[PDB]
């Protein structure tokens, strides 16, 4: 370790060009990452912060369940008991000074709403605290929502349903809102399901329910694709890199080994070296990334937290620790009669 | 009264190319505390190979070599910890000063840098104070000094310069002798002196004459 | 060049490992291309068919125009002469074996739509053929569009607007199922603007009329940033890399040096041979690019032509021979003296 | 009665660390066509640098090197077209096979690689359909006779052989100053020829003796 670290001190220049490239790569990781949080995030929140046990979707010709496609009816949702209809649609709300499109879940009159959301189902429709300052809109007013005039009954959080933040309204509004004669979308399960279920219905856990959104897992998949391709190339980087980089060094090393450096302390220093600069690169790539992703979560959606942007990072660097050990294994078969040539 | 190094009946054989090379031929070498023992010969004649196996740096393909009080050890902890090598060229590592490069054998053999024995010994071998330098601010006949105190810097019994003047002029190959042979001296070192200039056997206790891998 | 080209074949592995790095870089490259056009005309496409030379839009408070705001009124409309409504909604569609939310376009009836659509404004819903398999729907079937029970029309061609594929129908029947009294959300100008706009009214081009749409911006953007950041990483990548390299040759590069090569030559030689690993790196990674694409283009967007794979490859390989010159700068300063010696 | 290489007064100072260094201090040696000229002397006594200098590997510090024929020409263009380098190493490249060893040279001059005078030169050297050998299976004193080919294959003018039998034992080194005096002689070639093995003068026409970077003439 100890000719390993000088060889940084007196030839930094080498080492900025790799370790920015590895800066780099961290950079895109950490900060695909907290997009794919963030976007996570924009698609599941609202059902997430339910926290259903499981889920009853409806379909037809025995086809994936799609959130787009399902709807409970009355008899359905008695069917099921201890269990709740919720109902999920997206549609125009219009106020007397703007207008926009967004997501209408509907629950019965009474039911507490997640801490998340707080407050409870009340009578009319509870706008999210940014819909109604962005639409000039106070408690009480009218407004059109997919078509029909409903009260404001009250502000709220923000939660998002498809990109699309959540109007919270009783179940008898949501029919109204959303034309239909169900009682909702899908059931909603606290408990595990003691009844088993009918020809056209389904029960799901939370992670399937997403899938039964559109764009979730057609989105997100690539986007983790993205990530492991992510992971192996900087991996492969390190590899290839340090491979070319202990050849150089062959002669400082067979000197070392002539003198009586064992191979454990060969080995150690040129791992330790690798380590070091891996960690400069994975340092500055993943605070430069945590830091461009707090200025821009404000126009991209971006989920930023100590495990999101960490996460990745140590993940990065104990693959290029991996990698470099298997560039560095050449360092304790170099001939110490190198030296004497 | 005890020998340092003894290389009984060693031979080594490299496979040159598609067949093989014999290139030592039965050596039979042994050296006791505080003897310059030179090796003379023409290039090619089998001293450097002899040179390699009395360092360890190759086990003979036939005979014997043992370094007493280095009795139960691997090829590689013996040099470490018996053996000072002035390699033929300085060895000097870039990126580290005159200084640097005594302490990095303290390091590998897992002891705290000692500062002060460094400056003594650079200051014995004639460069006081110049333990800052780093090779671009060293001459030949400064890194050559440098290489012999780095092989001082353990404290081995067994001493082994490859033609360590090949480099210099006749007046700095002579400092190079001379402190290679005070050096002997004062320490008590047994040291094998591979040369071809015939006018450093004069700072020799013995020599051996070698010719196609056969010592005489 | 000799000693270039034969360094490869008689060492192949290690250029095998920098290759397949290079071949990943663009590999991923060359699907984020192709998934950047694709989306966007998967947001864009139906705008796209009827070719519009400006675009009208309403606004709110003087903020940005938005697709998700904007409503035409009736005499808003007799204003700017020269003029077509063209109402642009979302809901959901039922029949009676299935149903979905799909985007539904409004204009005004017997307008013909473009070639790129065909077909003509009739009155009713004009389905895309895929959704009417999907809901096992025929023509003359009765299905529920946003609360509505309309009859298809006919079949036509697909378009796509917000990822949902657009369902045409005519200025009346688009108001019953967005619930509005307006003749539509935008207008569609084919001609020059002569009419000057009220402080509420703003005229958009074809590009700025796509930032009017909510997902457009906001993710070609971010996926535009990416490729950036992966074409950067490309040429450092092979920057960090060819600068150890050719160090390594450094003795072997002496010696052609020595023997009399010309500094050309050596230069010539080393960047020969980056290229070829290069052209070799690029190939591979952008055909299995091209493959893996084609094999996934039916199950995620993916548009795929011959400049979507090859100008992104191609720009690479460019980018390559830049970094690589900048790297081999040096083997032109290595003295012939090192030969002489040892090293 | 006309050399081919002219060493007039050559000396090269090299900055040794701190100060500077006289490598080679006024100089003056003489070669013409067919001569095997010797410089003899210690390890460090001026010999390399002489030879550096007269392959115009660097330019003196003062004093001229001038190669007959060659004159208005750069340096590397003097290398390529009049001087063969029998590296004291063979300094062969690696990935290159016995004949391709060579034909680089020729593809590093401009001309399509001629196999038939690199197998004649190969076997001139005593490496008859060795052609094929890659270096790894090349011995010693078979790695040397391909350097000499090498030389060869531009029909130099002069021809630098930097101790060429320093890893050969004493029946190799032989055959490989044998091989240069014979060549030498065949091809018409001026050759400078530093050595340290005072048994090889024998096959030298004369020889320089030097010290401490200065020729030692009466
Ligand atoms: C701000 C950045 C982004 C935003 C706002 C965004 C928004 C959206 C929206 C709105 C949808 C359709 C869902 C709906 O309309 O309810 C969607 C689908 C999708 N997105 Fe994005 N997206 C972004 C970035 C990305 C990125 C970076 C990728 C891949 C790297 C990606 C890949 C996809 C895919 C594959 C789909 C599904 C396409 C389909 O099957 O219809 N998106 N996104």
């Amino acid at each position: 370790m100890f000719l390993g670290i000088r060889d940084i001190r007196a030839a930094a220049g080498r080492f900025a060009l790799i370790a920015s490239v590895v800066g780099l790569i961290t950079l895109l990781i950490v900060m695909l990452t907290g997009l794919t949080q963030g976007l996570g995030k924009q698609n599941t929140s609202a059902i997430e912060a339910l926290a259903p046990h499981s889920v009853v979707f409806t379909t037809a010709g025995g086809s994936s369940p799609e959130f787009t496609s399902s709807e409970i009816s009355e008899q359905q949702a008695e069917r099921w008991k201890d269990s709740t209809p919720l109902g999920v649609s997206q549609t125009r709300i219009e106020s007397d000074q703007n207008a926009n499109t967004t997501a209408v879940m509907g629950l019965p009159e009474g039911t507490p709403l997640p801490d998340s959301v707080g407050g409870f189902i009340e009578q009319g429709a509870l706008l999210p605290a940014e819909l109604a300052d962005f639409l000039h809109v106070r408690a009480g007013d009218h407004i059109t929502l997919g078509g029909a005039t409903v009260t404001v009954a009250g502000t709220v959080k923000t939660e998002n349903y498809s990109h699309t933040p959540v109007v919270w309204v009783d179940t008898a509004t949501w029919q109204l809102v959303s034309h239909t004669k169900a009682v909702g979308t899908v059931l909603l399960l606290n408990q595990e399901p003691t009844i088993q279920p009918q020809d056209n219905e389904v029960v799901t856990d939370l992670k399937g329910a997403f899938q039964a959104m559109p764009a979730y897992k057609s989105e997100r998949s690539s986007l983790l694709s993205m990530q492991a391709f992510l992971y192996i190339i900087s991996a492969l980087v390190t590899v290839a890199f340090l491979t070319v980089w202990t050849l150089q060094r062959t002669r400082d090393i067979a000197v070392l080994a002539a003198l009586g450096a064992s191979k454990r302390y060969l080995l150690i220093d040129a791992l330790g070296q690798a380590a070091i600069i891996l960690a400069a690169g994975v340092a500055l790539g993943a605070g430069i990334g945590a830091l461009l992703g707090w200025l821009i979560a404000g126009s991209v959606p971006f989920s930023l937290g100590w495990v999101s942007v960490l996460g990745p990072a140590l993940g990065i660097w104990l693959l290029g620790l991996i990698g470099a050990t298997i560039a560095v294994r050449n360092v304790t078969k170099v001939d110490p009669q190198i030296a004497l040539g | 009264a005890a020998p340092v190094l003894s290389i009984t009946n060693a031979s080594v054989v490299y496979p040159d190319g598609i067949s093989t090379v014999t290139a030592l031929d039965s050596a039979n070498v042994e050296i006791f505390p505080g003897e310059l023992v030179a090796i003379v010969g023409e290039s090619g004649s089998g001293k450097s190979t002899l040179l390699s196996i009395a360092g360890f740096l190759q086990e003979p393909t036939s005979g014997t070599v043992t370094l007493h009080g280095a009795e139960g050890l691997d090829a590689t902890s013996t040099r470490r910890e018996h053996i000072g090598f002035v390699f033929q060229q300085p060895n000097l590592l870039g990126s580290l000063t005159a200084r640097e490069q005594l302490l990095i054998t303290d390091h590998l053999r897992g002891i705290k840098p000692r500062k002060d024995r460094a400056d003594e010994l650079l200051a014995r071998v004639g460069l006081k104070g110049l333990g800052g330098r780093r090779v671009a601010q060293l001459s030949g006949g400064q890194r050559q000094r440098v290489n012999i105190a780095r092989a001082l810097m353990g404290n081995p019994q067994l001493l082994l310069a490859d033609e360590p003047t090949s480099a210099l002029d006749a007046r700095l190959s002579k400092e190079i002798v001379e402190l290679l042979r005070d050096v002997t001296k004062e320490f008590a070192l047994a040291t094998l002196m591979v040369t071809h200039d015939r006018s450093q056997l004069a700072y020799a206790d013995r020599f051996v004459e070698m010719a196609d891998g056969k010592a005489l």
